[PDB]
């Protein structure tokens, strides 16, 4: 399901800004 | 109601055109608990000693934010956050400086990041999202008026706050634009094409991000995902989105007008402006005057066992303050 494959991603704590 | 934004205008612009400055010092303030870290310090709840109030103090290192040359957005920061007032931003009550760093202290909203109790719950049901998303739409229409854009949208920033409304917080990317700007900036999964394009662009940026918000909300899962930004920005570029079974046609409808690639097409950006998304069928429900009121009832209110309580929030490692016995990079932020 994509819920699984979301919560085995590395991107489900807070995500930090990018400032580039 | 374009009356009322009129009068919010005219206060904005006295402030906007001279800030306050220097409306506190450190030793006013008993330092208790972190409730967050950032890329340049770190959030603390503080207790005022005069008044007894607690606050959240935004510490920044002036070193740091030079490394990292943001010291313009930094002055951005500071000097819209003090102009602005709306019933769903975050109020700044004091701001200073010292030697070693910049200081800003707002209002302490307990109930914790929206954040957090979204990936607890998991996902919020339709009505409840809804709920939030009407705040963040007239909270845009306020900030666009004033010709800002946010740059920044996602459940970390958005706070709750004892009655169960939202507080938007962190405006490091906000900016007062007419015309288009260029900065790369915000978090991944928030950012529209155009800005990953390189394209030049402006407020319309704020409603691609209220597109991905309100599916994060709802989905319990953000539209474009992957391990690292790069894969992320291809998903993006692409516009494919899926939607999960669950959701209303209305809501799909919705999201799919506002996850326009072509800004051509994409509402908040047309004739009509933000009354696209204000007239829409998945609002149809929606009192907007009740809500500014905040005649609402919230769906979701946060336990509070008393001021100072930091409950709703994740525990940080602490840090003592240091400051240096001399004044580092004092012109940069004279204006601070
Ligand atoms: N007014 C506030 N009340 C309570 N917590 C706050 C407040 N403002 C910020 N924080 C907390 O600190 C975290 C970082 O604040 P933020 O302004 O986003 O710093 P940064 O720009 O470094 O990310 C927020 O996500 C929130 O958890
Ligand atoms: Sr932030
Ligand atoms: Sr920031």
């Amino acid at each position: 399901t994509t819920y699984a494959d979301f919560i085995a991603s590395g991107r489900t704590g807070r995500r930090a800004s990018i400032h580039d | 109601v374009k009356e009322f934004l009129a009068k919010a205008k005219e206060d904005f612009l006295k402030k906007w055109e001279t800030p306050s400055q220097n409306t506190a010092q450190l030793d006013q303030f008993d330092r208790i608990k972190t409730l967050g870290t950032g890329s340049f310090g770190r959030v603390m709840l503080v207790k005022h000693k005069e008044s007894g109030n607690h606050y959240a103090m935004k510490i920044l290192d002036k070193q740091k934010v030079v490394k990292l040359k943001q010291i313009e957005h930094t002055l951005n920061e500071k000097r819209i956050l003090q102009a602005v007032n709306f019933p769903f931003l975050v109020k700044l009550e004091f701001s200073f400086k010292d030697n070693s760093n910049l200081y800003m202290v707002m209002e302490y909203v307990a109930g914790g990041e929206m954040f957090s109790h979204l990936r607890r719950i998991g996902r919020f049901s339709e009505p409840h999202a809804r709920f939030y998303a009407a705040q963040i739409v007239l909270t845009f229409e306020y900030l666009h008026s004033l010709d800002l854009i946010y740059r920044d949208l996602k459940p970390e920033n958005l706070l709750i706050d004892q009655q169960g409304y939202i507080q938007v917080t962190d405006f490091g990317f906000a900016k007062r634009v007419k015309g288009r700007t260029w900065t790369l900036c915000g978090t991944p999964e928030y950012l529209a094409p155009e800005i990953i394009l390189s394209k030049g662009y402006n407020k319309a940026v704020d409603w691609w991000a209220l597109g991905v918000l309100i599916y994060e909300m709802a989905a319990g899962y953000p539209p474009f995902f992957a391990d690292q930004p790069i894969q992320i920005y291809e998903k993006i570029v692409s516009g494919k989105v899926r939607f999960p079974s669950h959701f209303s046609s209305d809501l799909k409808d919705l999201l799919r007008n506002l996850l326009q690639v072509d800004l051509t097409k994409r509402f908040g950006n047309l004739k009509n402006g933000v009354n696209d998304i204000k007239n829409h069928k998945w609002f149809a429900t929606t009192d907007w005057i009740a809500i500014y009121q905040r005649k609402v009832e919230a769906p979701f209110i946060p336990k509070f066992k008393g001021p100072g309580d930091t409950s709703n929030f994740d525990d940080y490692e602490e840090e003592e303050i240091r400051v240096s016995i001399n004044e580092k990079c004092g012109k940069e932020f004279t204006e601070f």
